């Protein structure tokens, strides 16, 4: 579960 | 090309409000009372995090009052607020515009893990000791924030830059005035809050801090456990029962519980055999049964394995200098000031 919808390391 | 503008309040600065604009908004997360946007200042540039939290009609909102008085590199920065209707019809809401920090420790610790690969142990070094950081300065107020874990410890990945954040559950602890237990969230929770537990102490956040660094050594929570019960399991199994001593200091009413009879398992066998002892050494004063034993945020900070740190020509492994780690104020040194001669190097 993560705090943001997006990520870099996605 | 959408412009919105509102008055607000500057989270610091004077109490007077001003005219505040801000453009590109998007979604980018949802908390308990609606999403949480994104949007650009129009004045600066800047990206800032907009997000609603419920007003209560009879006292002032307490995570509002923490941001206005906190001011410090490793924390997430409060740069206005004002209120707005939201998603409950007839409900007014607290609009907390933050400084935009992209990445988390948890993205960067799951990335790694999801690799195979251990985390680096100069990243470990230095989220670890920006989050201690943080907590001396804020328990230096009284405040403990618990709700420590990874994904509320805000990352820039490329200066490496750490900021605390979330202070939805922060409270001025007073010795003698009771507090919520069910505060704090799985995994991280201190067994005195898995016991339920009304009158403990910011070494609640230390021990969730020390289950933090496990995570990061270890590729994977040392704690798991969706129940109480399996959470206490995996603890019992690393540090062994505990003695009715160590209950009497967590929570007295648990003494004569019957609890599973495990040996502790020796800590140089939670980890893998490669990691560094010193990290092993600090997750053993973090990670006690009795509060009052672990280390405070500023003696975990003074701790030889942040040693490397100290170095006055350690630089991260892409290139960059490390970010700031020596600039104590006297209230964040304000627990023991004499620490500052490890604190702060010569070279500083
Ligand atoms: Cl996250």
């Amino acid at each position: 579960s993560f705090r943001f919808l997006y990520s870099r390391f996605c | 090309s959408k412009v919105t503008t509102v008055v607000a309040t500057p989270g610091q600065g004077p109490d007077r409000p001003q005219e505040v604009s801000y453009t590109d908004t998007k979604v980018i997360g949802n908390g308990s009372f609606g999403v949480v946007y994104q949007a650009k200042l129009c004045d600066s540039g800047e990206l800032v995090a907009i997000k609603k939290v419920l007003q209560d009609k009879r006292f002032k909102n307490r995570e509002l009052q923490i941001m206005r008085k906190l001011d410090h590199c490793n924390i997430v920065r409060l740069r206005y607020f004002f209120y707005s209707s939201g998603e409950k019809k007839d409900e007014v809401y607290l609009n907390l515009v933050l400084d935009y920090v992209p990445e988390t420790v948890y993205r960067v610790a799951r990335h790694y893990s999801r690799a195979k690969q251990t985390l680096p142990v100069i990243y470990v070094k230095l989220y670890m000791y920006q989050l201690f950081r943080s907590l001396a300065y804020i328990h230096s107020f009284g405040i403990c924030h618990r709700d420590i874990k990874p994904q509320n410890l805000l990352l820039d990945p490329d200066t490496a830059v750490l900021k605390l954040c979330d202070f939805g559950s922060a409270k001025q602890l007073v010795r003698g005035e009771p507090n919520v237990s069910y505060i704090c969230s799985r995994y991280y929770r201190a067994p005195e809050l898995i016991f339920g537990a009304t009158d403990y102490t910011s070494s609640i956040d230390v021990w969730s801090a020390g289950c933090v660094l496990a995570e990061l050594l270890l590729g994977q929570p040392i704690f798991p456990g969706d129940s109480g019960v399996d959470q206490l399991v995996e603890i019992i199994k690393v540090l062994g029962t505990p003695t009715r001593e160590q209950i009497r200091e967590m929570n007295p009413n648990y003494t004569e519980f019957k609890f599973p009879q495990i040996k502790a398992h020796p800590w140089t066998k939670v980890f893998r055999p490669r990691t560094p002892p010193e990290a092993i050494a600090l997750c053993s004063r973090l990670l006690e049964y009795t509060p009052t034993a672990r280390l405070t945020p500023l003696e975990a900070c003074a701790h030889s394995f942040f040693d490397e740190l100290r170095d006055p020509n350690v630089k991260l492994p892409n290139g960059r200098d490390t970010p700031a780690l020596f600039n104590f104020t006297t209230q964040e040194l304000s627990s023991n000031p004499p620490l500052a001669t490890i604190l702060i190097p010569p070279h500083a």
